[PDB]
């Protein structure tokens, strides 16, 4: 998104800085992760996009469950340093142990993050309405009490 | 095949294993999460393109075996099951 | 404390130094190219350049 | 294969799909100037000022002329050939071979000596270059849907559909919506079609066979008629959860290979008046 | 247990239905098949004379191509690495006509065309084509031009039809239709899925609910074919060996760490 | 330096110096266009 | 410009059976009856044939030696 960049033909210049303190210069000021945010209105110009956002849907949509390879695969095509699956979400027939993608996605988070708002699938405003009114009312909900209300 | 050690814990092992892919690793993996006592195995291509030969492993036990005899342990079971397949292939095919 | 800018100037700075033959200040792991060795004497704060201000 | 690239198999590729072959003709004339003096097909000697290197002159023949079927490098040179001196030196001459362009590769194809409207010997030399498929290369299909080779996958890997059938090509479904080309969607339905049924189907703009006729034919032959078929993970061995849409779509070529816009430059010439490097991959 | 039923047997090709077996094994059976399995195939051509009208590349490509014959009791094909044994193809042509595969003559009896029909290149008047060609064992991932055949599976699925359904007697008459076994019940019809079985347009409402689905674990339909190098079962056999050649390899690389 | 070529149209023997020869031509038809014919030498192809 | 060997996607050999398809097909016989008799279930090989166009006769009138 930066670049404007498409791969149906598309050619970028590169150039070597020849001289140390350019180098310095461009190591310091010009590194990609100082830009996430773009100085236009100060919201994040990298990120996600088409495939990144179905992916995460389908992750993270009501309904999705994973077994133990999955998981275990995910993990370790992801680049995450875990050493020890969490407890099941749920057991499947058969005996099989299943994980739900919040699970496998919230190893990805920061381990003190909070924050709640609304995104572009919301199409019932009670559902949501509901889960603000309990937060509203406490400012630390019971999760049991948020799972039982949660929405997409 | 060549064994290249990248780090090692208690109960931990991961390496690397050239001149192979995902034919011969998944399988591996796959061996190797029946067996109990593997808390953690999984493997990866880090790039399908540089190291489209060298597939990196870990693997994580709860201490009660050691994870280069849980290796063994699979790797044998493989060939059991390999040449057990072997010979009703023989005796079916004539 | 820092900006941004007056960082870079300074590793700037540091690294044309060392590369000219100035001697590092700081122990650091044999092959590292001069620049990342005057990043690593800046982030261990071993800094010999002051930055004027008005 | 996100933002319109594409993913191809590689056996396939091994196999003749997409091959090409380039072609370049260069062009070399005996100039005869005023005063008498003119060039001369030769082997340069060393004696020669702008004499490079005799590394160069490796595929020549005595008579100056390049032997067909020789394989030759960048900056090889193809006619030798020597000028008249310039008065700054005196009793010198010119090296003005014709050499390949400086990162161009390839055999030589065919030398042709011919007579130009002066009388002076004129020689053109083809230089073909075989183009194998690779990262970078541009393909398009003709309902304006364009996109570059973004992996190259080993057979293996690819996933196949549970009556036997193999992608050649992987394309991104994100595409599809935004770009709003039904068009070739119904083409892809066709295409199978065509090729299950034993013959051509008709794709007139506003008379071609109807997209229901083709969806009736499909299901006939013992197809799904939205056209989706199981597959099974190239890589786990095991079927994908969604059902695949796979068909056969007419793709092409495109002169647009990345063998032709790579480019660098160290330190290169420069230019006489600014003194800056020069324009173009050429020079 | 494991094992081995036999379903289909032919010229080049073999069905067979494998069971016991978990799906990675499998995959890498048919991953083996695919990739491991060695042949005989022309690797480089020493061109003498060429006037036809394609060029030394396309000719060489088109050599390649050719399956050639492997014996299998002279070399361990199963071996981890393989012979450097070298086979010459020659060949001499002339005037109008097509040439065939069967103009090439071999230096080993052994190894010669498959299929002596296959068109090369065709000649006109006064041109000539003279080559020697040479020939190696190879590896079906470094080339597809040593691939042994090709290879497919599927999971081994009855369709369970009810016979709530006010026409399944079309079902049925479609499903016998395509070849696939039908065993008839009580209100239910079994489909045996040997080959792919999609269900028409207007009987997918009842999908699911009715026509629903059940998959027999660990068993798959396998599919090979052979273009004539190797026998199905000589192929089969090698890829097998193969996977306890590795695994043997793997204990004892294994072992070394100790 | 004498050499052999082809003629474009006729394709037969022709022997010429070029260095020497003012008029160049194939002597059984006026044909000015001729190739160098490939040398015997044996060449080496990869198949890929 | 002339017929290919193998099938690019699955990799059987179909290189001599071109002429004999056109033979069949042009005497009146049905193209899919022609295509199952010759043995070509997937279509992928089905394509190759029947898309085919033979080139290499027209380009044989020009000569380069
Ligand atoms: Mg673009
Ligand atoms: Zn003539
Ligand atoms: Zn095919």
């Amino acid at each position: 998104p930066p670049y404007n960049a498409d791969f149906d033909g598309d050619e970028m210049n590169l150039h070597v800085p020849q001289t140390e303190e350019a180098q310095a210069e461009a190591r310091i000021l010009m590194e990609v992760q100082n830009h996430i945010i773009s100085p236009r209105y100060g919201g994040p110009i990298i990120g996600g996009i088409q495939d990144h956002i179905s992916g995460g849907y389908l992750l993270t949509r009501e309904g999705a469950y994973f077994t133990r390879d999955e998981v275990e695969q995910m993990l370790m095509f992801a680049g995450v340093d875990i050493t020890e699956l969490p407890e099941p979400d749920k057991y499947d027939e058969n005996g099989n142990p299943l994980w739900s993608g919040k699970t496998i996605f919230s190893l990805l988070l920061p381990e003190d993050l909070t924050v709640w708002y609304r995104n572009k699938l919301c199409d019932e405003p009670e559902r949501c309405e509901a889960l603000e009114k309990l937060i509203e009312e406490k400012l630390m909900p019971d999760p049991e009490e948020v799972r039982k209300l949660a929405y997409d | 095949m060549k064994i290249e050690v990248i780090k090692k814990e208690e109960n931990l092992l991961e390496f690397y294993l050239e001149g192979e892919d995902h034919t011969f690793a998944n399988l591996l993996v796959e061996t190797l999460r029946e067996n109990p006592h593997v808390k953690f195995t999984a493997y990866t291509i880090e790039h399908p393109i540089t190291m489209a030969r060298k597939p990196r492993f870990r693997v994580v036990t709860d201490g009660e075996i050691t994870p280069e005899e849980a290796l063994e342990e699979a790797a044998k079971k493989i060939f059991e099951r390999a040449k057990e397949v072997l010979e009703a292939w023989e005796k079916a095919v004539k | 404390k820092y900006t941004r800018f007056e960082k870079a100037r300074i590793i700037g700075a540091r690294a044309l130094q060392i590369s000219m033959g100035a001697p590092v200040l700081i122990d650091v792991p044999p092959g590292i190219t001069p620049l990342e060795a005057a990043i690593l004497e800046f982030e261990k704060g071993v800094i010999p350049i002051t930055v004027i201000r008005p | 294969n996100m933002e319109d690239a594409i993913i191809i198999n590689k056996a396939s590729i091994e196999r003749g799909l997409a091959r090409s072959t380039f072609f370049r003709t260069y062009e070399a004339e005996e100039k005869k100037y005023l005063g008498g003096q003119t060039d001369k097909f030769e082997i340069p000697d060393p004696t020669v000022r702008g004499y490079r290197g005799e590394k160069y002159y490796r595929n020549l023949d005595e008579d100056g002329l390049i032997f067909p079927e020789s394989k030759v490098e960048g900056k090889d040179v193809l006619v030798g050939r020597t000028s008249p001196p310039r008065f700054l030196s005196l009793q010198e001459r010119r090296e003005t071979s014709v050499a390949v362009r400086p990162s161009e590769k390839g055999v030589v194809d065919k030398v042709i000596i011919t007579e130009t409207g002066d009388g002076t010997k004129l020689v053109k030399v083809t230089v073909r270059d075989l183009r194998i498929p690779e990262l970078g290369d541009k393909f398009a299909s003709r309902h304006g849907q364009k996109g570059v080779i973004g992996l190259i996958v080993p057979q293996e890997d690819m996933p196949w559909t549970e009556s036997g059938i193999v992608p050649d090509l992987i394309v991104n479904p994100h595409g599809i919506p935004s770009r709003m080309t039904v068009g070739q969607l119904i083409e892809a339905i066709g295409g199978k079609v065509a090729s299950l049924k034993g013959r051509r189907v008709d794709g007139t703009a506003f008379i071609g066979e109807p997209e229901e006729k083709l969806r009736k034919e499909l299901e006939e032959l013992g197809f799904k008629h939205t056209g989706r078929e199981i597959m099974y993970d190239g890589i786990t061995g095991k079927r994908l959860e969604a059902d695949i849409f796979i068909g056969v779509i007419y793709y092409q070529r495109l002169h647009h290979m990345v063998a032709d816009k790579i480019h660098a430059r160290s330190r290169g010439p420069v230019q006489v008046l600014t003194k800056q490097p020069t324009e173009g991959r050429a020079r | 247990g494991i094992e081995v039923q036999i379903l289909e047997k032919k010229e080049d090709s073999i069905k067979f239905v494998l069971k016991g077996v978990h799906v990675s094994f499998a995959n890498a059976l048919r991953r083996t098949i695919l990739g491991e399995v060695p042949t005989f195939a022309v690797d480089e051509v020493e061109f003498y004379e060429n006037d036809s009208a394609l060029f030394d590349e396309i000719i060489a490509h088109r050599l390649a191509m050719i399956p050639l014959t492997t014996p299998v009791d002279r070399f361990e094909l199963d071996a981890l690495e393989l012979d450097d044994y070298t086979v010459t193809l020659s060949l001499e042509a002339e005037g109008p006509g097509i040439v065939y595969s069967g103009d090439l003559k071999s230096d080993d009896p052994d190894v010669k065309p498959v299929n002596p029909n296959i068109p090369i290149v065709k000649l006109a008047e006064g041109q000539r084509l003279v080559f020697n060609a040479y020939a190696k064992l190879g590896r079906g991932k470094d080339h597809a031009k040593w691939q042994p055949g090709f290879v497919y599976y599927k999971y081994y699925t009855i369709v369970h039809i009810s016979k709530s359904i006010p026409e399944w007697k079309e079902l049925k008459k479609l499903a016998k239709k395509r070849g696939l076994p039908v065993e008839e019940t009580e209100e239910e019809v079994l489909v045996t899925t040997i080959k792919p079985f999609y269900i028409p347009k207007d009987f997918e409402e009842y999908e699911g609910k009715e026509i629903w689905e059940e998959i027999v674990p660990n068993t798959y339909i396998f599919t090979v074919e052979t273009n004539g190098e190797l026998p199905v079962e000589e192929i089969v056999s090698i890829a097998l060996k193969i996977l306890m050649r590795k695994a043997d390899r793997f204990i004892s690389e294994l072992q070394k760490l100790t | 330096v004498e050499a052999v070529y082809r003629c474009f149209k006729c394709g037969r023997e022709v022997k010429l110096d070029l260095s020497i020869t003012r008029d160049l031509r194939c002597p059984y038809c006026g044909s000015k266009i001729l190739y160098k014919p490939r040398p015997k030498v044996p060449r080496r192809v990869k198949a890929i | 410009m002339i017929v290919p060997v193998r099938c690019f996607t699955c990799g059987k050999v179909i290189g001599d059976k071109y002429y004999e398809f056109k033979r069949r097909v042009e005497a009146g016989e049905d193209p899919e009856k022609v295509l199952d008799d010759l043995g070509l279930e997937r279509y992928c090989c089905r394509r190759m044939l029947l898309s085919h166009v033979e080139l290499i006769d027209d380009i044989m009138h020009y000569r380069v030696y």
